């Protein structure tokens, strides 16, 4: 935050989503300029107005990110906070055309999302990302077999970027959400410690959190109530 | 009045360190710290800091330690919210050098002292029916190991494993169990460290310094807080990008 | 074995005809020495053109990806030409392989990832990202099939090499220097015949696990 | 069937009196290794070794104490005039109860046993090896319980999690000196019943371990084949908690 000139800019990719929108309300009222950017214009501008900005864009297309963080870099300024939280969810049933799609919007999304960050957050030498992952993305889970690949990649990459851009006083942390109430369970639920499914605005508060800690990159902060001592 | 107002924090080894940083951390955020230590002349030097009170307490025993749970609940009327223990040692050796009392030194104050003030801490929350957080501070080395700490590694480890077990068990009743896994953080217990060593191991942090007693207590701060209610069994880590 | 012809994939199939060779280029040298063809990891219909040879052959109990291209460079210097190349080779070339072969073993998988993929490096910000997808992919995967007699697992080299220093970052390892094919070879074959053993990532360390 | 890749190899196993640790001396001397059986039951111990040719002897020991831990590598190594290059600790024992209501008697035993049990025999083997310039392969059994933790296990998951980061130590140190030290995580084995059912139905695999497996990954590991993995914790839980 500041007490003038807003220099705590956000981006949050998929900020119309449900973790997107959690992220973007929580930072908001703690003073970051953020810009709610999705694949939805609308849904993005509407987001900003319930000053902060509003963008369309898709993680998939290469040439869309640049275009995007251009566009965003012009209307703000340099942004030195960046969340990715704009992705989406059997054996010889999966179609390699679904494969790729999740494998460049989650994992290759989140990739060249970092690439057009770091060519400000370098120059500038400041800057903190924090990547949307998950327990899937670790320990696996029946059914979602290609899910995991992506949210796994997610980890090698962060922490192989974060001890390549440390020195350059840029922190890249990851969090694993568990189950989450977004856009059977009552015997699941019984097996979590906790005994219930996160809640939008708790895996926010995860997310800001790993933004405003100096000293911890590379890390994967996994919020699942207790779902990675079950499964 | 401010994020942890009507908590009522229970800190180990409070007296130095990360457990002094984290007193004044979680008072800042409107708590009353009841700062415990081995040494009481260091506990009280932490509450004028800072209605606050120290205690005296040994952790590795089970007298002081089901003692101090009963001091501190019989003083403010009210079993702490907030366990933080931070109460460690370090007496290294290389493994072909190790003696025995350098061995059970460390796992009785670091390992059985998280153990009984966990447990006694688990006991009061559920006595009365009260929720809250434990956490409990292992470290990096807890998951990698460090030569001549093999009592220190094996202390640390088992933090882990001894608190997701928690986890697992105070679910239930709705009191989340955590663990931290600090870094080389600049603190007097790193201060027996040769200098020459400091500035090796500066160079193999990636972020390129050592870490802030006040980093770990922002962890720990946040841990406390209800903004991590959906966060329990789970291993932080303020490393820094050390051992990743 | 995958990417048979070079570097560990190779190793895997001499220890293995001590007790079908599926490389890029013909690849069949290894056969003149092995007891027991041409396909990319990228492209799925190579993959099925591939294992529709197996029937024919021989008609699949063992099943290792060892094919893979490392290609360092900083991420802003890294296009996206090679960021896909790497992924649809490292990950998805991996992943079209246990779907092809889910057709028969109704079984044992071996995915050859890496050290980087789970603990990161820099420089190596693609290649981490591909064999540390096929960690949790097999996660996934094992325990949607264990309960099928099939184990998927995942085998993570530390530096492998001919013992080249770096320079020397041979002093950093605790275990002498770098590790070879032949002992990351030894590990393979061990799960594939370790029963009961399924969804874990081997990690043939050498001590470097423990540090960066 | 090309066995017998430990026909030069002294091993030392304790807790080798029955379950895992019986069956790991079987894959030992089932590879012509020298097994050099402990346990805290001298007659079980010595029963082991009528269950395998390279002159094998049985040894007493508690594994808590210093004194007969540090008695147990020097009968050793005047029984066969050298120190055992293949060490595994299978000793130990679980007492489980609710943290609530876990007696300091339960807390002390799990982890004089488990934790500084193993402690105190890594420790001596280490010492053993060195100082005759000898390179062996340190084993240590740590259950999967000991990473994840589970209901009324607090002693038990404590001391298991705390023996991976002894032997991540010990890989460490004794990496120079030619010495891989190694961890095991074995899941539910049907060692000495409705809770049992319920334990297959959550293992993905769908059944229990046998203590044969268990001692499958430890003749690897204590082969010249894993010559490169040290440091390493290898899981057998067929699929628990993976
Ligand atoms: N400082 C680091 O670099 C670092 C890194 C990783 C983990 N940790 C862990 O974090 C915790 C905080 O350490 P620190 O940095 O404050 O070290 P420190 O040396 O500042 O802490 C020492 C304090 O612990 C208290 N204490 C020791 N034994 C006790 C016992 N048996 N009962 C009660 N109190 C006791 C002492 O009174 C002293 O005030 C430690 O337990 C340590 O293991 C520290
Ligand atoms: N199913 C399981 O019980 C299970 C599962 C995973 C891992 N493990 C671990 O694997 C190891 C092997 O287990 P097991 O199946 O043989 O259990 P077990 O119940 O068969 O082991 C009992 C044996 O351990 C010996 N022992 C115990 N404490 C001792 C001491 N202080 N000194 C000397 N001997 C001692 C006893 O003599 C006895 O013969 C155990 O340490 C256990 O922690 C067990």
């Amino acid at each position: 935050h500041h007490h003038h000139h807003m220099d705590k800019v956000c981006a949050v990719f998929g900020g119309s989503r449900g973790i997107g929108r959690a992220v973007a309300q929580l930072m908001a009222r703690k003073g970051y300029r953020l810009a709610v950017i999705a694949r939805n214009l609308e849904g993005a501008k509407a987001a900003a107005g319930d000053d902060h900005l509003a963008f369309s864009c898709d993680v998939a297309k290469e040439h869309d990110v640049q275009n995007t963080f251009e566009e965003l870099e012009k209307h703000l300024g340099r942004v030195n906070f960046l969340v990715n939280a704009a992705g989406i969810n059997l054996l010889v049933r999966t179609k390699t055309e679904d494969m790729v799609s999740q494998l460049h919007t989650n994992l290759l999304g989140s990739m060249l999302t970092c690439k057009a960050a770091m060519r400000t957050m370098i120059q500038q030498q400041g800057g903190s990302i924090v990547n949307v992952g998950s327990i899937v993305g670790l320990k696996g889970n029946s059914g979602q077999s290609v899910y995991s690949a992506s949210k796994g990649g997610l980890v090698g990459f962060s922490r192989a970027l974060a001890k390549e851009v440390a020195r350059k006083k840029i922190r890249v942390n990851v969090v694993a959400p568990g189950f989450v109430h977004t856009d059977k369970e009552e015997h699941l639920k019984k097996n979590i410690p906790l005994g219930r499914f996160g809640e939008t605005i708790e895996v926010a508060h995860a997310v800001v959190f790993l933004l405003e800690s100096p000293y911890i990159t590379g890390h994967v902060l996994v919020v699942d109530g207790g779902l990675q001592l079950i499964l | 009045q401010n994020r942890l107002r009507s908590a009522l924090a229970l800190v180990t080894g409070a007296g130095s360190g990360i457990g002094r940083a984290v007193s004044v951390r979680l008072a800042g955020e409107g708590a009353t710290v009841a700062a415990c230590d081995l040494d009481r002349a260091a506990a009280q030097e932490t509450v004028r800091l800072l209605n606050h009170a120290a205690f005296q307490a040994d952790v590795s025993e089970a007298r002081a330690a089901r003692c101090l749970l009963e001091q501190v609940q019989a003083c403010f009327s009210r079993p702490p919210s907030v366990v933080v223990s931070c109460a460690g040692i370090t007496q290294d050796e290389f493994l072909l050098h190790m003696s025995e009392d350098d061995w059970d030194k460390v796992i009785a104050v670091n390992l059985k002292g998280t153990f009984l003030v966990t447990q006694a801490a688990a006991q009061a929350l559920v006595s009365n029916g009260c929720r809250g957080s434990i956490i409990n501070i292992s470290s990096i080395v807890g998951k990698v190991g460090n030569v001549g700490q093999t009592n220190y590694a094996a202390s640390k480890a088992g933090v882990i494993g001894l608190t997701q077990t928690a986890a697992r068990e105070l679910g239930r009743h709705g009191i989340r169990c955590n663990s931290v896994l600090p870094g080389f953080i600049a603190t007097p217990m790193t201060q027996k460290v040769p200098q020459k060593v400091v500035d090796k191991i500066t160079e193999m942090i990636p972020m390129g310094h050592l870490g802030d007693p006040e980093d770990v207590a922002d962890v720990v701060a946040f841990l406390a807080s209800e903004d991590s209610g959906y966060i329990t069994g789970t291993s932080v880590e303020v490393t820094g990008g050390l051992f990743m």
